[PDB]
């Protein structure tokens, strides 16, 4: 990195930091420019890195943010601002609320600030069409314009969809596929590309776990399927796995085992929409492959 | 007591209460509350914005009064239909993103809507907008509507997005004379037609469709971005068509089979002399 980059670097983050503390609702109004080359950038360095990640501890696994800026903020709390601690996303950074820009802006700059201390998998959310998800393109088009959001698609095509961490831990934001045979599969997976409704890569970012499912069943949301705990254990015997770390739906207390704690949702947005009162977790590995979940509130 | 503005975001307030101490207030903000339903408002008659972004409104209602409100925001709630917003006349921008609901009506008496916001929504068709004479901005993006129609009334309507619904013919923009952006992506297209009379179209965007051929767009020539990804291009002398475009700057043509000519980039250059930016990219000279 150049240091006129991190001049502009650093002033972005400065100003993106300093709502801290304030009364939400202050957004930061980046000029056009400084978010398109957040986006060009950082499209760049996962490019640069491999669809399928492969990390080693100590890192912090977070879930879905869904554009809740000041909860972001209140995560890096935590858990330490970069590069004080290592994280990895697992996706689902913008959504309804008028401040998704800020929270994938600073995701993007630290990603940039800090590539290989700083990882953010692909959400569902980060798809490139608005057949499902409409607020970040709304939010986009209000505040700047359409192509701002054309541009964003550009970058969320190149975010990786998947990583194993220190051999023994795979993630990702959605689940398990029927089609997933191999990692090598995943690797064969070619960017920039768009989340499709049908196959490998639709199953990672959409697919949840059921009590009632034995196997695969269909999944409600129209999309994808649903797998058991028998599709858990035999997927972590046929390549020696401990844990399956996964995101993408709402858990009371932010996190949730499943099928005698070999599958772990997260999820860190705290009273997500409104109706819930969920709370948001977060997990970290330590050297020793030891993990831990630290709890956040309202 | 005192403010021209006030802002209650993430508030957790579940009901409007005691808002009369309110003399002046100009900007109300209660985005993502707990509010059910709309009441307690017909006091505050001097805002001009009112903003119930994400909550649990299931119907519109207590509005009446405040007849210069100029901006209302009932994004991202349970609404059903569209009612008890005739009064506002001096209305300019309404959100109703991401409703339930299904039939455009009860907007005839909004003369001054310069903006109508109904994406991510289940409406079928476009009806009930003649009236809407100074419309410049229209989004139906994420609906179900299944042909382009009723249009013909907003002469002065300058951006069009209808992304992601179920049209299947490019038709009924005869009239909107300055129209300058056209969004028509993630649909079941086949052709391009139907642009005769948009000569100031700068930004055009039929990407994620079904057309197998580039026609019908040598007129454009005020061309600046041409969207067109994920579709089924096949042959690079349809680029001759943008040739008019002197400030086309950027083109999208990847997932196209034209991707699979390994000088792809390359053909676009000499085709395009003008554009910087093809795909996510920069022409880097
Ligand atoms: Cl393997
Ligand atoms: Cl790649
Ligand atoms: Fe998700």
């Amino acid at each position: 990195m150049s240091d006129s980059e991190k001049l502009n670097l650093d002033s972005i983050i400065g100003r993106l930091l300093e709502v801290q503390g304030s009364r939400p609702g202050k957004n930061v109004q980046l000029t056009e420019n400084e978010i398109r080359g957040l986006c060009l950038k950082s499209r760049e360095i996962f490019l640069s890195q491999p669809i399928l990640l492969e990390l080693e501890a100590p890192l912090k696994i977070c879930g879905d943010i869904h554009g809740q800026y000041y909860d972001l903020l209140r995560l890096f709390e935590y858990g330490g601002f970069p590069p004080e601690s290592n994280y990895l996303f697992l996706g689902d950074y913008v959504d309804r609320g008028k401040q998704s820009l800020e929270t994938i802006c600073l995701l993007l700059a630290y990603k940039i600030k800090y590539p290989e201390n700083f990882f953010l998998l692909r959400g569902n959310h980060e798809c490139a069409s608005i057949n499902r998800i409409y607020g970040f393109y709304d939010e986009c088009k209000r505040r700047y314009n359409i192509k701002l959001w054309k541009t964003f698609t550009d970058c969320f095509n190149c975010l990786p969809i998947a990583a194993i961490v220190d051999e023994k831990i795979f993630c990702c934001h959605g689940g398990l596929s029927p089609d997933l045979q191999s990692m090598e599969q995943i690797r064969r997976i070619m960017r920039p590309t768009d989340v499709p409704d049908q196959g490998l890569l639709c199953d990672l970012l959409w697919s949840d776990p059921d009590k009632d499912v034995q196997g695969w069943g269909e999944n409600d949301r129209g999309v994808s399927f649903t797998f058991g705990a028998e599709v858990v254990a035999k997927f972590l015997h046929k390549h020696d796995l401990d844990l399956i770390c996964r995101a993408h739906q709402v858990v009371e207390d932010g996190y949730e085992f499943f099928a005698k704690r070999q599958l772990v949702t997260l999820f860190s947005a705290p009273n997500y929409c409104g109706e819930f009162d969920n709370a948001g977790a977060m997990m970290s590995v330590d050297e020793t492959l030891m993990c831990s979940f630290q709890i956040l509130k309202p | 007591r005192d403010a021209e503005d006030v802002d209650l975001n993430h508030y957790r307030i579940g009901k409007i209460e005691g808002f009369e101490v309110l003399k002046k207030v100009k900007t109300l903000c209660l985005r993502q509350n707990l509010i059910k339903c709309i009441e307690n408002l017909e006091e505050l008659q001097s805002l001009r914005e009112l903003d119930l972004y994400d909550n649990q409104i299931k119907k519109i209602e207590n509005l009446e009064a405040l007849t210069e409100l100029e901006i209302l925001d009932i994004s991202f709630n349970l609404l059903r239909n569209i009612e008890g917003v005739d009064k506002l006349t001096r209305l300019k921008k309404l959100f109703l993103v991401n409703n339930k609901i299904s039939k455009i009506e009860n907007l005839s008496n909004l003369h001054q809507l310069q903006m109508l916001e109904l994406g991510s929504n289940r409406i079928r068709a476009i009806e009930n907008i003649d009236t809407l004479t100074n419309l410049e901005s229209l989004f139906l993006g994420k609906n179900k509507i299944t042909k382009l129609q009723n249009l013909d009334a907003l002469t002065n309507l300058t951006v069009l997005s209808m992304q992601s619904n179920r049209l299947t013919k490019i038709e009924g923009l005869q009239n909107l004379v300055n129209l300058r952006e056209l969004y028509l992506s993630h649909n079941g297209i086949e052709v391009i037609e139907g642009l005769e009379n948009n000569n100031k179209l700068t930004m055009l965007d039929i990407a994620s469709n079904r057309i197998k051929k580039i026609e019908n767009i040598s007129h454009l020539t005020e061309l600046q971005e041409f969207w067109m990804n994920d579709n089924l291009l096949e042959s690079w002398s349809d680029l001759d068509e943008l040739k008019g475009a002197r400030s086309l700057e950027t083109v999208y043509l990847e997932r196209n089979p034209l991707q699979k000519d390994p000088q792809y980039r390359r053909k676009v250059m000499l085709a395009l002399p003008s554009v910087r930016q093809i795909d996510a990219t920069f022409v880097r000279f």
